[PDB]
């Protein structure tokens, strides 16, 4: 998904 | 000839593509992109050429 | 004891059986009474007691009860050392993925399941589903979904299918698959799709599945459900002075895991929404990944001081990990260091040691000796006696150090003469005293250097320090066999001043009775040292069977040489001292003394030379003044006569007669010439300018100028530096590399300008900066060489081959650069060579070619010998003593058990800091010889040849080749073969910007093979009127025209193609674009006429590229097999070329770009290996087409090309050792009942000793090919994982060894160094051998 950050994965 | 490899056609598509570059992994909205681009080089509190 | 080391994956039950209980909370210690909290990370019930034989509460003590477990606090009563051995564990609430087996490329999970890394890294972040079971539906196993498609499948199919998300899905996939069935179905379904691109990956996946099946592992253990916990004393929490604490980082990393696992165990009980439980599982995964390998899968977690935390993987790998910092080199007891200074009164086996250093280093010896003499009652009174420094302590110390050697060492240790053993002499003061003759092996001097001192303790270490390392066994070098103890700076000046002569010296003419009278006359003041006299002298020789015979004479000599002759031992000729000696003559003296007499006379003679040199240098009185630097009186005019020329060459530029580039490039050389004139005037005014008169009048002799005397004798200096002292300095370069126009016309005796000084600082800093940044490259190269060569040891006495390599001198590049004597001295003959007649046997055909055999070879003239080599030895796991030859530091055949790999690596690496980082004429008269030739007569009465690769040699009086060239193709040989021509005569003439290509036979030329509209123009030279159909460039190309590449051909009186004698050949060749052809149509020519023409880094980098086996970026193209060449199907990506055997199949044809000018025309017949183009050759091609000896010879010659250009001498078997280590792998071509696969890469020795047993009882073996790997790719591909893991890239090595299930047998040197055992080399070789015998017993 072109990202590995879990804070962005949460806020999305 | 540079103009002919762009996938962009107007201001909104360009802002969306810059946003996709700087912060991958979420779709932007009409205000998030404009604010992010207005923060980079054009705000005196996040930029200062001495 | 143990014999091997294993490695594998760990199941959950294995991790639970290492542990003593589960850690449940992040509590470390109590904040008021710093005691370990229960169930925390430092718990004393799990990990053991914090004091010796005490429980935590205090109920039990005092070692009466040693196995009891306290009932209050649970701590058992035992010794606290066990807090370094016991482990704990953590039970995870959801499985997580091990980061090594997921993100170390190639991933093992993605390789085992055949899934991309993107799909797995999307299922692992709860971001997509994955189908595990298909049921009976359209969906199938490992299909990827999204939430909406999952809902559709739910409401459409229902219960039948199965889809999951996260590491539980991946564990279910890894757990459900069947390995044997899958690998066997990859077997029979590869032969159809055995295309290369699929071949590589299919065989890789096959061998991975087979490794998992045979090793015993299970594929699902790559997903973690239990975690281990390191013992507390390896991650301590420790108080400092002041109440402050200090801690490790693993504590910080374990607490996060524990209290993110506890929160998930809470949320799974509150029955929270799934959007929150997913966020917990993601955070738990990220925390475990940062505990194992911190910066690998994202951003690195940092601490409260903004630095990344260190992890379990950073403590093993790198320059500061366990391997290189604590296991391959340590800190030691019984050692010291201090400043060094010179003592000139010492013998060669002696060093001066201060009294205080020796009292500290030798304390237990002194305690024991004191309480043996009854001088002290107990050891604690001996301590106070020593501490008070009584008088008997200094008498016990003198008999303790008597016959106790001491090892001295100076860093950096570039070779083995950096550590040597001496015998100590107690001194007062604080600096160490070193003998003046060993400062050259150490590279030491007395501007402030420091040295380290080590004390051997046991009997065996003392025996080895006396027999192997003592400084009086180390007189020869192990790289070349030369002496290492040569006298350097004032020995040389004193011996040179005492053996010079002078005209009209006081006491000239006398006749004396012997050396004693000459000495008695010099001491008395009656004669001079430089006086010409006649002395009676007795000298000895030995031609008898070990006996000396004497003879006396009267000789004409000086006083000083007669005085020096009292030092020389019995058995050497007088002609060695009758010269004016310098550094070279003294080295010759020492070497002939070593060859005739031996070791001990040599070590006495060296000391005597040193003493007398120092004494007479002192008596001479040599000094330096300002008037000793003499500037020639005609420099001031050479300078003006160059300045006038540069002015009159500027004014031919101001008026537009010359360009700027040529103006600059002319001023450059009209200054260089004037510099050379000044330097030669200076050197001639200084060298013999002494007019000393004699009995009647004046004459000339060599100068007694101080600077000239120390430059000419070889003590200090050169001509290039007196040039700057007394001449002019010269031309200076910019930091770019460009040369400034105006030179420095001044010298140091006169003084520079501000501007000349400023422009001279550039080169100074450039050199100073290159040195420091080159030392690192040199050290890194040495380390890679040592790692590839470390396990090679002389194992056997004779393998019994007949193979070898052909040694000849090297004569290229000019005169003979290397004689044949310097290349066979010490080697062993491979066959029974014969002096140039027939049956001139000198050999039992195993003959160590010592000096007498080399003299016998040189009194005859033979120029090729077949010798033995290590790259052709038949012994596996080692070399034999006969293929290696002579021990270059002992002078005899090598001993069995010697570590030749470390010596080879050190000898090649040590000098690496000095590396920099139109017509043929004939000199002397001799025969002319040609080879690789095919000839034809010319129209003008000369010789021409139609060979491209011929060789032209010059033959001496006896038939030894003295010079060898090769001619360009098409050149016309001025004179024929078999001629005895004198010097100064040209033999061939070629054009400097052109080469012609000639016809075959006299025939009639026709313009054919080309039309108008082709790549041909009708371009005629309008001024002179000469034109053929000229071939064009691609800028004037007509693509429809190049249907046939133009060429004008030769025909008969039949109008058709001419006969060529011997074969039904097409007589004419088609030439590539832009050819210059102006030959008339209708004007015919003879055989050999001008039909067409041809218009037209060293140092450490090159050595590193040769040993690493790089591929050049313009590699030449060679003939794969032998056959008739032609152009192929012409698919116009770029050109196509084919060859065709006269009998065999020809499916081989391939691509050549048109930029690559071909030198082989469609009528050529080529053999295997010859070039189809020009360019630097590639070593893999040289190994494939030609054999092993060709690539060996190429590598050793290209390496020695760099060392000889600087004056460095290295023997040639030291490079052959490395070349042998780069050739250890083979690749299988056809298995044939051999248990090997069909393109697997195997060790060469395994294939060899398998085929030797299959072929034994009548079976068909395997067929293979050899491989060439670089040094760092062959270090990593060895068959022991501990050596490879400790060299480089520890992560890849350990993951691959873990999934493969390897083991290690501890056969090299580094494996035994790591675990602290006796190495298999040297005095430890016998021990291991005996152990190996018990391996056959059991
Ligand atoms: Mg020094
Ligand atoms: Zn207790
Ligand atoms: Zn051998």
């Amino acid at each position: 998904g072109r990202t590995t950050d879990p804070v962005r994965m949460y806020m999305r | 000839e540079t103009l002919r490899v762009d996938p962009t056609n107007d201001r909104l598509s360009a802002l969306v593509e810059i946003y996709r570059m700087m912060r991958p992994g979420e779709p932007p909205t009409r205000e998030a992109a404009e604010s992010l681009f207005e923060n980079l080089f054009f705000s005196e509190d996040r930029y200062d050429l001495s | 004891e143990f014999d091997a080391i294993k490695i594998a994956l760990a199941s959950p039950d294995m991790i639970r059986s290492w542990s003593f209980g589960e850690v449940k909370k992040p509590e470390t210690i109590n904040y008021r009474t710093f005691k370990p909290e229960r169930d925390g990370l430092f718990c004393a019930r799990i990990f053991g007691p914090v004091k010796d034989y005490e429980c935590l509460c205090g109920k039990y003590k005092r070692l009466k009860h040693r196995g009891v477990i306290c009932e209050k606090c649970g701590v058992e009563v035992t010794q606290t050392k066990v807090r370094r051995e016991r482990m704990g564990h953590i039970e995870l609430a959801s499985p997580t993925a091990h980061i090594w087996f997921l993100k170390s490329l190639p991933s093992r999970i993605g390789l085992l399941l055949d899934m991309p890394l993107r799909d797995i890294e999307r299922v692992l972040y709860f971001e997509s589903y994955v189908v595990i079971e298909g049921g009976m539906t359209n969906l199938e196993r490992q299909q990827i979904l999204t939430e909406e498609q999952y809902l559709d499948a739910l409401e459409e199919f229902g219960d039948e299918f199965d889809a999951k998300m996260g590491a539980e899905a991946i564990q279910a996939l890894l757990k459900s698959m069947d390995l044997e069935q899958e690998c066997e179905q990859l077997r029979e379904e590869l032969n159809e799709t055995n295309s290369e691109t699929k071949r590589k990956k299919l065989t890789k996946r096959i061998k991975l599945l087979e490794a998992f099946v045979q090793s015993g592992n299970k594929p699902e253990w790559m997903i973690l459900t239990v975690l281990p916990v390191l013992p507390p004393d390896l991650r301590p929490l420790v108080p400092l002075d002041g109440g402050r604490f200090a801690t490790s980082d693993l504590n910080d990393l374990y607490r996060r895991v524990i209290n993110r696992n506890n929160r998930l165990k809470r949320l799974l009980d509150l029955a929270a929404p799934d959007i929150i439980v997913r966020n917990e599982k993601r955070m738990l995964q990220e925390a475990v990944d940062a505990l194992l390998d911190n910066g690998r899968r994202g951003r690195a977690i940092t601490g409260s001081n903004k630095r990344p935390l260190k992890s379990l993987a950073d403590m093993i790998k790198g320059k500061q990990g366990r391997f290189r910092q604590n296991l391959l080199g340590k800190r030691v007891d019984y050692s010291g260091r201090s400043v060094i200074t010179v003592g000139p009164y010492l013998r060669l086996h002696q060093c001066g040691l201060p009294k205080k250093m020796a009292l500290e280093l030798f304390k237990p010896f002194i305690y024991g000796k004191l309480e043996l003499r009854g001088l002290a009652t107990t050891i604690k009174a001996a301590k106070k006696m020593v501490e008070r420094e009584e008088a008997v302590v200094w008498d016990i110390l003198d008999e303790v150090i008597r016959e106790h050697p001491v090892l001295l060492n100076r860093a950096p240790t570039l070779h083995r003469l950096g550590i040597q053993a001496f015998e100590p002499v107690l001194i007062e003061g604080k600096a160490i005293q070193l003998h003046p003759l060993v400062c050259a092996a150490y590279n030491a001097d007395f501007d402030g250097d420091q040295m380290a001192v080590h004390v051997p303790l046991t009997l065996e270490a003392q025996l080895e320090a006396r027999a192997l390392m003592m400084s009086t066994n180390n007189i020869l070098s192990p790289a070349n066999g030369e002496p290492i103890i040569v006298p350097s700076q004032d020995v040389v000046l004193g011996l040179y001043y005492m053996t010079r002569d002078c005209v009209n010296a006081k006491g000239e003419g006398m006749v004396l009775t012997g050396p004693k009278e000459a000495e008695r006359l010099y001491r008395s003041g009656l004669a001079s040292l430089h006086a010409r006299v006649k002395v009676r002298i007795t000298e000895y020789e030995k031609d008898a069977n070990g006996e000396l015979v004497a003879k006396t004479s009267l000789k004409d000599t000086t006083v000083g040489r007669a005085i020096l002759w009292m030092i020389v031992p019995k058995g050497l000729p007088y002609s060695i001292v009758n010269q004016a000696l310098g550094k070279k003559a003294i080295s010759k003296m020492l070497n002939t003394c070593y060859r005739i007499l031996g070791l001990k006379p040599t070590v006495i003679f060296a000391d005597q030379i040193m003493y007398t040199g120092f004494a007479y240098a002192a008596r001479s009185g040599a000094s330096v003044g300002i008037d000793d630097m003499v500037i020639p009186e005609k420099k001031h005019e050479i300078i003006s006569e160059a300045e006038a020329e540069v002015a009159e060459i500027q004014e031919q530029f101001q008026s537009g007669l010359v360009t700027a580039g040529e103006r600059y490039n002319k001023v450059i050389d009209i200054w260089a010439a004037a510099n050379d004139r000044v330097s030669k005037a200076m050197m001639d005014n200084l060298q013999t300018e002494t007019v000393i008169n004699r009995d009647g009048q004046e004459e000339k002799q060599v100068s007694f100028n101080s600077i000239y005397m120390m430059a000419d004798s070889g003590a200090r200096g050169s001509a290039a530096q007196i040039r700057q002292l007394a001449g002019m300095r010269g031309l200076m370069a910019k930091p770019d590399g460009s040369i400034i126009e105006t030179p420095i016309t001044a010298n140091f005796r006169e003084g520079l300008n501000v501007l000349q000084y400023f422009i001279s600082t550039h080169g100074a800093r450039k050199g100073l900066a290159d040195t420091a940044l080159k030392t690192a490259n040199s050290g890194y190269l040495t380390r890679r060489l040592v790692d590839v060569a470390q396990d090679l040891v002389v194992t056997e006495d004779d393998c019994g081959t007949h193979e070898g390599i052909m040694m000849t001198p090297v004569i290229e590049g000019g005169d003979v650069k290397e004689p044949l004597r310097d290349r066979v001295l010490g080697r062993v003959t491979a066959e029974d060579v014969l002096k140039p007649g027939t049956a001139d046997i000198l050999v039992p055909r195993n003959t160590l070619l010592h000096e007498q055999w080399c003299d016998l070879l040189e009194e005859n003239s033979v120029d090729a010998v077949k010798v033995r080599s290590v790259v052709s030895c038949d012994t596996d796991f080692g070399v034999c003593a006969h293929c290696y030859g002579r021990d270059l530091a002992r002078g005899h055949i090598i001993n069995k058990g010697e570590a030749i790999g470390v010596i080879a690596a050190q000898s090649i690496g040590e000098p690496g800091t000095q590396l920099t980082m139109s017509s043929i004429q004939v000199k002397n008269k001799g025969s002319i010889k040609l080879s690789n030739v095919k000839s034809v007569v010319n129209s003008s009465g000369k010789l021409v040849i139609t060979s491209r690769n011929t060789e032209l040699k010059l033959i001496d009086e006896f038939g030894r080749t003295k010079e060898s060239y090769k001619v360009p193709y098409g050149a016309v040989l001025a004179k024929g073969d078999g001629e005895q021509v004198a010097g100064g005569e040209t033999v061939a003439n070629w054009d400097p910007h052109t080469m012609p290509v000639i016809t075959e036979v006299s025939g009639f030329v026709r313009f054919t093979d080309m039309i108008d509209g082709q790549t041909i123009t009708r371009q005629t030279d309008e001024l002179t009127g000469l034109s053929s159909l000229v071939v064009l460039d691609s800028a004037e190309r007509t693509a429809g025209g190049k249907d046939l590449r133009p060429a004008l051909k030769i025909v008969d009186a039949q109008g058709n193609d001419v006969l060529i004698p011997g074969t039904d050949m097409p007589a004419q060749y088609f030439l590539p674009g832009k050819a210059i052809v102006q030959l008339e149509d209708g004007v015919q020519i003879s055989s050999g006429d001008t039909l067409a023409r041809i218009p037209q880094t060293g140092g450490l980098p090159r050595v590193a590229d040769l040993f690493e086996a790089r591929r050049p970026k313009e590699p030449a193209i060679l003939a794969e097999i032998s056959g008739i060449v032609s152009f192929g199907k012409e698919t116009k990506g770029k050109r196509r070329l084919v060859i065709t055997p006269v009998d065999g199949s020809d499916p081989y044809e391939e691509m050549i770009p048109k930029w690559r000018q071909l030198n082989v025309f469609e009528g050529e017949r080529v053999e295997r290996g010859d070039v189809i183009s020009d360019g630097p050759e590639a070593p893999h091609d040289i190994l494939r087409l030609r054999g092993v000896h060709a690539v060996t010879r190429y590598i050793v010659n290209e390496v020695q090309d760099v060392y000889r250009l600087q004056g460095v001498k290295i023997n040639d078997k030291h490079i052959e050792v490395i070349v042998r280590q780069m050739l250890r792998k083979a690749t299988i071509v056809n298995a044939g009942s051999s248990d090997f696969l069909e393109g697997e890469q195997v060790e060469y020795s395994r294939v060899k000793i398998a085929n030797r047993e299959l072929e034994a009882n009548g079976k068909v073996g395997a067929t293979y090919s050899r491989d060439l790997l670089g040094i760092t790719k062959a270090s990593l591909a060895t068959e022991s994982f501990i050596s490879a893991a400790s060299f480089q890239e520890t992560t890849r090595v350990l993951t691959e060894a873990a999934v493969a299930g390897k083991r290690d047998e501890l056969r090299g040197l580094k494996e035994n160094v790591i675990v602290g055992r006796l190495i298999p080399a040297g005095t430890g070789y016998a021990y291991h051998q005996d152990r190996m015998r018990r391996r056959a017993a059991g």
